[PDB]
RNA sequence: UUGACCUCAAAUCAGGUAGGAGUACCCGCUGAACUUAAGCAUAUCAAUAAGCGGAGGAAAAGAAACCAACCGGGAUUGCCU
RNA sequence: AUUGGCGAGAGACCGAUAGCGAACAAGUACAGUGAUGGAAAGAUGAAAAGAACUUUGAAAAGAGAGUGAAAAAGUACGUG
RNA sequence: CGAAUUUGGGUAUAGGGGCGAAAGACUAAUCGAACCAUCUAGUAGCUGGUUCCUGCCGAAGUUUCCCUCAGGAUAGCAGAA
RNA sequence: UGGAGGUCAGUGACGAAGCCUAGACCGUAAGGUCGGGUCGAACGGCCUCUAGUGCAGAUCUUGGUGGUAGUAGCAAAUAUUCAAAUGAGAACUUUGAAGACUGAAGUGGGGAAAGGUUCCACGUCAACAGCAGUUGGACGUGGGUUAGUCGAUCCUAAGAGAUGGGGAAGCUCCGUUUCAAAGGCCUGAUUUUAUGCAGGCCACCAUCGAAAGGGAAUCCGGUUAAGAUUCCGGAACCUGGA
RNA sequence: UUGUGACGGCCCGUGAAAAUCCACAGGAAGGAAUAGUUUUCAUGCCAGGUCGUACUGAUAACCGCAGCAGGUCUCCAAGGU
RNA sequence: UAUCUAGCGAAACCACAGCCAAGGGAACGGGCUUGGCAGAAUCAGCGGGGAAAGAAGACCCUGUUGAGCUUGACUCUAGUU
RNA sequence: AAACUUUCAACAACGGAUCUCUUGGUUCUCGCAUCGAUGAAGAACGCAGCGAAAUGCGAUACGUAAUGUGAAUUGCAGAAUUCCGUGAAUCAUCGAAUCUUUGAACGCACAUUGCGCCCCUUGGUAUUCCAGGGGGCAUGCCUGUUUGAGCGUCAUUU
C-alpha cells in the first residue's frame, strides 16, 4: 500500500540544520535553503508570506546594536566620558 | 581527569598541564561528554603520582 | 571586595599582569571549592575583579595606541569614531559649508538684510 | 494536453548517453604540418571494444614531432588492423589499410 | 523589443495579454546602460551617458560615473551634490536625464498622467478625502 | 546515528542540557506564576527531529 | 644602446567605496486573474495584487521648449473647486 | 506623504470565545521533508498568616484542630 | 525465483511540468494537473439561517418585455405619509 | 442590553453587581419591582445621545456534558505451574525448581539509516505501560562514550558548481575549459640584503561530491555500574621529521 | 561456509575514475688514502593534531498520531532426518 | 470467542420516543381518528421494522457553474517559413 | 406500598458561564530621523552560588569601565565594620571597553567544528618538519605608487 509500509520506508533526510538559520530546511541535494535562501546573498522573504516576514523580521532576536544605537541617537553620538 | 574547553586540543593540554602543575604527563586522551564538554585524561609519567597531583590541588 | 579601578589605574603594567596571573589561580582554587562545595559567590567577585583588571589592561593599551597615533590621519578603525556608517560617508562640516567663488561673491555682495515694517 | 516523449528526449535529463564505459572520442590526428606535408608512422598497438558502438576501436601511438613524448589517439579500427602495426597518417602515406592518406 | 518571458508563450488569460512577442521594453537602452555600469561601478555615482554607436545586434553608449569619495570631489563644491545621499542609484531610480525622459517627467498638457510621477498621480487622484465636517 | 557530526552532537548535547525539570526555588520567588517545565521533552513523545 | 606617449595588465601595493537588513510612505520596471458586463472575447477589475531593482526623513517634482487667447497669468507640491 | 522605527498624549473603542495570533516562559507548545500552519492558557487572600498539633490509614488522604473578616477563599483556590 | 531479477546509498528529471514496458498510471495516504501562501471575505438568478412584545392595515402567484422559463424590470394587488 | 451628555447633592462593605429560589405583586406582553439564600465593590431611575443591542435552530463557532453503557470489547504470534523472598498489597517483581518455545535466512551475537540518552547505578509508583505492578524504554538524582593504526578527514564516479565570458529589466541563467596576459619548488648566491638574485622545468589547467567505491599503519589477554581493535600489560606497524 | 588458484561458458552486454605509490629509460650534478659517495641495508631519536565512539536497530528504543500482527539495508549460521 | 465474573472501558447514532389493525393524510403512521388492547424490572439471541446508520445522490434535469480531452467551432499564440 | 423520570424553603458534584477588575490590544493625534565591511538584521552554542523557560550578556559572558542617585538584593544562602562613604543596588544614565561560532560574511570549503599559504615570537640541539602565541591572505569598482606587456607608436644608427 501507499500508505502504512511506505511511511515504514521513508527515513532519508531531504533537509538539515541550515548555518544562516538553524531551521532544518537546507536541502542537501539542492544545497539551498527552503526558509532563508542560504547561500543566496539576500534572505529569502516574500509578500505574501506577511507570516513568515513577521516571523523572521528585525526585533526577533537580540537587536545587539540597534537596542543601543538608539539611545546613542538621543544623545547624539557622543565621545568622551 | 579534567573538565577542559572545546577549543583546546591536546597540545594544549599538555602544555596547560605542564605549566599548570609543573608535571610531566605521559599521555593525553579526550572525548566530549554529551553534556557538550571536553573531558580530558592525562597520564603524568611514573615519577609523578596522580593522587599527590590531585591532593596538592586540593581534591582528594 | 574585589578591586577597585581607581587603584588598578594607579598600579604599573607588571603589577596589573601579576595581579590578574594571581586572580586567575584564586579562580581556579576557588572553582575547585565550587566543586567540592554546595554554594558560594566567592568566585563571582574573582570573576568581577578579573573584569576589572583586564578592562584597565585593555583601557591603558587603547590609551597608549592612541597617544601613538596622536597628531596625524590615518587613525586605527578601532579609535575613530563609532558614530554611524551614513554619518561617515556624509560630507564633513568643510566640505558641507563650502561654496564657489560666484555664490561667494553673491552672498557677499548681497545678503539678507535685516528690514522690518513699521511706518 | 501533455508534453510528449520526443519532446522530453530533447530536454534530455534522463534522455542523455550512458558514456561511463566509452574508451574517448573516436576522432583522427589533428592535421597541423606531418599529415599535409608528408606522412608520420605511428603504431596501432591495442584493439579494444568500445561500448555502445558496434565497431573496435585501435589504441594508436604516434611520436610528438616537436617534443620528446608520446601522443596517444583513437582510431575506429578497420578491418584487418592487428595490434602493434605501422599505420602511416599524412598525404604522402602508402594505399594500405589503415592508412589516413 | 522584449519578448515575454513565459514558457513556450503560454500566459493564461486573455488574449489581450496572451501576445508576446512584439512587446517593448517601456525603459530606454541607455537606461539599461546606465543601469548595468552603474551596478558593475557600484562604488561610483552615475551622471549621464551618451550614445556613440550602434549596429544590427548592439547600441554602444558611453556613461560618465563620479567617485562620491574622492576628496577633490567631496571638495570642489560643484560636485558635491552628487557626493551628497540622495543621489544613490539615480540611474535604478530613473532620475536621470534618460531616466526621466521614459519616466514622462516634463511640464505640460501632453503630461498630465506623468508630471508629478504617474503613481503618485493616480494614487492622489483615487483616493477619497473624507473631511470631519462632510463637504 | 553513532557517526554523527559535532553540529549534531552539538545538538543533543544542548536539549539533554534543557531536558531537565524547574527547579524548586523559582517557585518560591515572588510574583511568579511558573510551576513546571512547559517545554518539556521525551525521546517516545516529541521528536526534535534535527 | 636609452627615454617617452597611448592602450591594456599585475601586486596581501597606499587609501577608500558597493553588497546585506528594511515595505508604512517614496522612485521606477514587470505584471495577473478572480470579479463586473446578469453569457463572453474588447472593456472592467487595473496601468492593481504578486515578483524585481533603488533612497530618504521624507522621497519625487521643481524654477516653463508652461498655462493660456485674457485688461493675460508666471517654479514645484498639497487642499477646496 | 506616514498600517515601518523611536518618544509622547488620548478616545461615546474591546474587555480574556472580545481586543493584535499572542494581557500569561506567543510566533511560544505543537504539526509538516518542506514552503508553511499555529493554539490553549488572567483573578486565593489586605497580608501565606499556605493549615503547627492529635488521631485513623502503608500511603494518598480523612476526622478533629489552627490561621484568616470569610476555608460557603485550601494548589483541583474571587463569585461558581 | 539467475534474471528485461531484487535492493541500500549517492545523483538527475518539478507542476500544464516531470516521469510513464501506457493503468490517465506515479509525482510524500493528495493526481483527468501536487502541495504551500496570497489575490480572496473570488462569484453564485442556488440551498441553509436570518435574534423582543403588542396594536392596526394587509396580499400575489396575473399583464408586457427580457438567451426570458428556479431570475429580473414593468403594470397590477398592499402599506405609509 | 453595552456605552455617552444632564439630573435624581440617587443606591452601597450596616453589603453593589452577579447567581439560586413549583415565594409575592404589577403589565395582554416584551419584562419590571420585592421576599429568602450565596456574594464582596461597584451600580441604578428619569430626560436625551449612541450602537459591534435581544437567538431555538444555520449538518452554525468554541467549550463543556449526556443516553448508549459498566455496553462493544481487552480472543492472531502453542504456555504456563510450585515454593520462597521482598513488600500495605504479588497472576505479573526477583531467586530457585519444573514445563515449554525461538531451533543458526533464530525470539542468538553485532552493525547501516533513523532515534538521542532511551545505556548504567541509586531512590522511586501521582500520571503512562488500554488488567496489575513492589517492575520499566515511566518519574527524580547522578554516572557513562578515552584512538597516530576503527571511521571521517584524502581521491574521484554519476553529478553539483564559482572564475574568464556571454544572456537577462532583474531576482538570477548558461557555461567548467571553453575566443582569459589563468603559474608554483630545488642542490640553491653561503654572514648588512633575499622564495627581489648571476639558475632551472612545465601545462592537472577552482572547488564540492561516497562513514558500502579507491585508501598508510594493531593484535592478543585483562579490566568497568557503563567505554574499549580507544583504558591497562605485553608485543608490533605506518607516516612525517631529525 | 569462506577465501584462493588454474580454467571453461556468456554477450549486437565485454563488465568507473581519480588520488596515491613504485619501477624503468636518460645521464644532469657530485665524489677519492683517516678524507668523499650510501639514511631504497641494519640499529638508534622525536611527534602523530580535530570530530564520532554509550545504547536500540525493532511483535516496545526508527517511520506509520501509539509500547500499531504493517514497513525498514546487511554480516556469522551447530546436531539428526 | 460469544457467555458469567475481577479489573479496564470506548464508539456509531439520538426532534421526542418506541405495541398493533384499518381510515384519512404529502396517495406505505410510533404519535392523528376509530377499534384491538394494555402490569414493574429484566437476560441471552435475533435480524421483520425504525421508509435504521454511513455521504448536502456519483444515475437524470436545471444553472446563462466548471474542468479533462477533441476538432473542419470563435478568437489568438510559441515556433517555423 | 420496594427498585427505576420531574421539582426543591437542600446540600454535595461536573463544568467554567455571568458579574466585577485589567502593567493588554485597537484606532486617532503630535514630535523626531537613527541600521550595516569601524562587520548589521537574523541564527547557533555558552554565561547565574543554587536556572529548565523568559531577560540580559559573550570565555572581561544574568556582565567590566565612567557618571548620577544614595543603603540595598531578597525565593534561600553569601561579603553587612564597604553605610558620614571615591559607595549597596536584578537602580538609573551611558560617552570607554569586551563581544565566543556564524551570518551581506571576506584565505579555500562547509550534511567537515575540514584543508591551506604569508609575517613575527617561543619550544622541540631547525629557513624547510611539528607544536604554541600573535598579526594577516575575498570579490567588483575609484584615485594614486611600483613592476610590467603590446613594430600600438614617437624621439630614429652601434
Amino acid at each position: 500500500g501507499k500508505g502504512t509500509p511506505s511511511f515504514g520506508k521513508r527515513h532519508n533526510k531531504s533537509h538539515t540544520l541550515c548555518n544562516r538559520c538553524g531551521r532544518r530546511s537546507f536541502h542537501v541535494q539542492k544545497k539551498t535553503c527552503s526558509s532563508c535562501g542560504y547561500p543566496a546573498a539576500k534572505t529569502r522573504s516574500y509578500n505574501w508570506g506577511a507570516k513568515a516576514k513577521r516571523r523572521h523580521t528585525t526585533g526577533t532576536g537580540r537587536m545587539r546594536y540597534l537596542k543601543h544605537v538608539s539611545r546613542r541617537f538621543k544623545n547624539g553620538f557622543q565621545t568622551g566620558s | 581527569v579534567f573538565q577542559v574547553s572545546m577549543k583546546a586540543n591536546k597540545y594544549q593540554i599538555k602544555k596547560a598541564v605542564k605549566e599548570l602543575y609543573e608535571v610531566d604527563v605521559l599521555k593525553v586522551n579526550t572525548l566530549v561528554r554529551p553534556n557538550g564538554t571536553k573531558k580530558a585524561y592525562v597520564r603524568l609519567t611514573a615519577d609523578y603520582d596522580a593522587l599527590d597531583i590531585a591532593n596538592r590541588i586540593g581534591y582528594i | 571586595a574585589g578591586v577597585k579601578a581607581y587603584e588598578l589605574r594607579t598600579k604599573s603594567k607588571e603589577q596589573l599582569a601579576s595581579q590578574l596571573v594571581d586572580l586567575k589561580k584564586e579562580l581556579a582554587e576557588l572553582k575547585v571549592q565550587k566543586l567540592s562545595r554546595p554554594s558560594l559567590p566567592k568566585i563571582k567577585t574573582v570573576r568581577k575583579s578579573i573584569a576589572c583588571v583586564l578592562t584597565v589592561i585593555n583601557e591603558q593599551q587603547r590609551e597608549a595606541v592612541r597617544q601613538l597615533y596622536k597628531g596625524k590621519k590615518y587613525q586605527p578603525k578601532d579609535l575613530r569614531a563609532k558614530k554611524t556608517r551614513a554619518l561617515r560617508r556624509a560630507l564633513t562640516k568643510f566640505e558641507a559649508s563650502q561654496v564657489t567663488e560666484k555664490q561667494r561673491k553673491k552672498q557677499i555682495a548681497f545678503p539678507q538684510r535685516k528690514y522690518a515694517i513699521k511706518a | 494536453g501533455r508534453v510528449i516523449r520526443n519532446q522530453r528526449k530533447g530536454a534530455g535529463s534522463i534522455f542523455t548517453s550512458h558514456t561511463r564505459l566509452r574508451q574517448g572520442a573516436a576522432k583522427l590526428r589533428t592535421l597541423d604540418y606531418a599529415e599535409r606535408h608528408g606522412y608520420i608512422r605511428g603504431i596501432v598497438k591495442q584493439i579494444v571494444h568500445d561500448s555502445g558502438r558496434g565497431a573496435p576501436l585501435a589504441k594508436v601511438v604516434f611520436r610528438d614531432p616537436y617534443k620528446y613524448r608520446l601522443r596517444e589517439e583513437i582510431f575506429i579500427a578497420n578491418e584487418g588492423v592487428h595490434t602493434g602495426q605501422f599505420i602511416y597518417a599524412g598525404k604522402k602515406a602508402s594505399l594500405n589499410v589503415g592508412n589516413v592518406l | 523589443n522584449r519578448k515575454r518571458p513565459v514558457p513556450k508563450g503560454a500566459t493564461y488569460g486573455k488574449p489581450t495579454n496572451q501576445g508576446v512577442n512584439e512587446l517593448k521594453y517601456q525603459r530606454s537602452l541607455r537606461a539599461t546602460a546606465e543601469e548595468r555600469v552603474g551596478r558593475r561601478a557600484a562604488n561610483l555615482r552615475v551622471l549621464n551617458s551618451y550614445w556613440v554607436n550602434q549596429d544590427s545586434t548592439y547600441k554602444y553608449f558611453e556613461v560618465i560615473l563620479v567617485d562620491p569619495q574622492h576628496k577633490a570631489i567631496r571638495r570642489d563644491a560643484r560636485y558635491n551634490w552628487i557626493c551628497d545621499p540622495v543621489h544613490k542609484h539615480r540611474e535604478a531610480r530613473g532620475l536621470t536625464a534618460t531616466g526621466k525622459k521614459s519616466r514622462g517627467i516634463n511640464k505640460g498638457h501632453k503630461f498630465n498622467n506623468t508630471k508629478a510621477g504617474r503613481r503618485k498621480t493616480w494614487k492622489r487622484q483615487n483616493t477619497l478625502s473624507l473631511w470631519r465636517y462632510r463637504k | 546515528a553513532a557517526q554523527k557530526s559535532f553540529r549534531i552532537k552539538q545538538k543533543m548535547a544542548k536539549a539533554k542540557k534543557q531536558n531537565r525539570p524547574l527547579p524548586q526555588w523559582i517557585r518560591l520567588r515572588t510574583n511568579n506564576t511558573i510551576r513546571y517545565n512547559a517545554k518539556r521533552r521525551n525521546w517516545r513523545r516529541t521528536k526534535m527531529n534535527i
